[PDB]
């Protein structure tokens, strides 16, 4: 149909508003994770750190995770092999995203405060 | 309201409640921006959750629905899904229908919802009452004096379930 | 058509891409100006303005510009009042931005450098 | 090469020089990046223009193009527009032309260029040669050999142009 008309007002195709979602926080938290390998290597300002903000951005990884799938679940029964190799590689990238983030903070322990 | 509605003169109109959701989430975020908890000895700052509540609650003011309406007018119209502006859907019948669905949890309490299925269409669910059968096809019957189309029964066709037209 | 299959491989959408990047350019544009207002109006941080890329991002401006006003030429034709009105209206915004850009730049001329 | 391409057996496949772009754009910016002028005198970095480059550039290459193909066949075959994955046009007959079109500069020169028109075909821009008129309908008679379907000539119908099928 009238894509142009689906895209434009009241409404999106079923779909594809979860996986659009997960890109931006793909893109902002790649921002972040190189920021954060950039200075605990070379410039050294721990100050300036993300060891402010710890538990809020492992909350936005877990839902971003959830997402993810639940976009790839309900966008797998359009019949056709393209979104769902979108969908499972938006998901793959996710996931070991967020395996090397969590060995990166597991890594990183003693730096931050001791309780 | 019992009355009231069964007859629903020439169209129908339907909407959305998504605009509820955002409004109570829109309430409680403002509630939470103004003196949220202290918890600086918490090494931790809480303000991100507001902020995935802002931008879900934003995405969910962007889903804007006018009056969602069909070509159920009491004549030969041929329930082409109209909205105000755009137009998506037609069909020359056997595509629209009202189905019974039930639903079941891990003890087995049922749940009776109503559906007029169709390509992209709205439900017909009902407030807040289903925990046994009543009457059930007296509604369809209600229906079918409107224009008759079907009323469907769960699973397969087998007996008590009505249909009017189809395209063999 | 098949819009997942036109959006998917080997091309895109006649125009539609010019668009985008009128989007990502206002954008980030958007991140400078505000950038150097905030700069500017408090914390007075004149060592790390944006007084040594001057030039390159003015022409960046009017590539934006000229990107913008070409691709509203190239979507007219489509026939949809909704093509149209999102080019225009993204058109007016970048001509706006870079009127404000330029007389923030005119303005503040007292603090770069002398010749 | 008069005697290679005017035949073509079967399908024709064709492509897009935008890759040469592409090419060109990596190799002058492989150029620049290492030694480039030394302007810090000028109060300026000059790094930024070739980072617009590369995402013109970028984009360029992304536009791929497995062998723009038809149904050319030299059978019954009905044009419809293939590509290696996905297909988009399809038309019975009416829509293949073979259309000369002209250009103009402000001193009056001629240029001519020569498009296989169609719902998103591709042209069939000669080598870099047009100043003279030289034999006109004799490529558009090799054509009618292959699969004759039209040559059209510049403005109206006129004369001096030829049709094989009309949608009427
Ligand atoms: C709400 C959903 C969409 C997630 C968005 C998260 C945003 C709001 C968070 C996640 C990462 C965060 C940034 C991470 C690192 C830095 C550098 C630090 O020295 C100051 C805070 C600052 C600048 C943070 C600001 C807020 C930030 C951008
Ligand atoms: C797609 C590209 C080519 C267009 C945008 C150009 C980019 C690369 C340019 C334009 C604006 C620039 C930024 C403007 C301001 C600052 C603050 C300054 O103290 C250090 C450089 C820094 C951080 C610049 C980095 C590079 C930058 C982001």
């Amino acid at each position: 149909m009238r894509w142009r008309d689906r895209i434009a007002v009241l409404c999106f195709p079923p779909g594809l508003m979860l996986t659009v979602a997960a890109l931006i926080l793909f893109f902002i938290h790649m921002g972040v994770f190189a920021s954060d390998v950039h200075n605990f290597c070379v410039i050294h300002n721990y100050d300036h750190m993300s060891f402010r903000y710890t538990v809020v951005l492992i909350f936005s990884q877990v839902i971003s995770i959830g997402w993810a799938a639940m976009g790839s679940l309900y966008a797998e029964m359009t019949g056709d092999k393209f979104l769902r190799c979108f969908a499972l590689t938006i998901l793959i990238l996710n996931g070991a995203m967020f395996f090397n983030r969590l060995c990166l903070e597991f890594l990183a322990i003693n730096y931050r405060e001791e309780r | 309201m019992c009355w009231v509605m069964p007859p629903s003169v020439f169209v129908l109109e339907y909407y959305l409640d998504t605009l509820w959701k955002g409004t109570m989430l829109f309430i409680i975020c403002l509630v939470f921006i103004s003196c949220n908890v202290l918890r600086e000895v918490k090494y931790q700052e809480t303000w991100c959750f507001p902020a995935y509540g802002m931008v879900i609650g934003l995405w969910l003011m962007l889903s804007s629905i006018p009056q969602r309406r069909l070509v159920l007018n009491h004549t030969r119209g041929m329930y082409h899904f109209s909205i105000q502006g755009r137009t998506v859907c037609q069909g020359p019948m056997h595509l629209v229908y009202v189905r019974l669905a039930l639903s079941s949890d891990a003890y087995g309490g049922r749940f009776f919802q109503l559906v007029l299925c169709g390509h992209k269409l709205e439900p017909l669910v009902l407030v807040q009452l289903s925990e046994r059968y009543e009457q059930m096809e007296f509604l369809g019957r209600h229906l079918a004096r409107k224009l008759n189309i079907n009323y469907f029964d769960y699973l397969a066709s087998s007996y008590r379930h009505v249909v009017r037209h189809w395209p063999l």
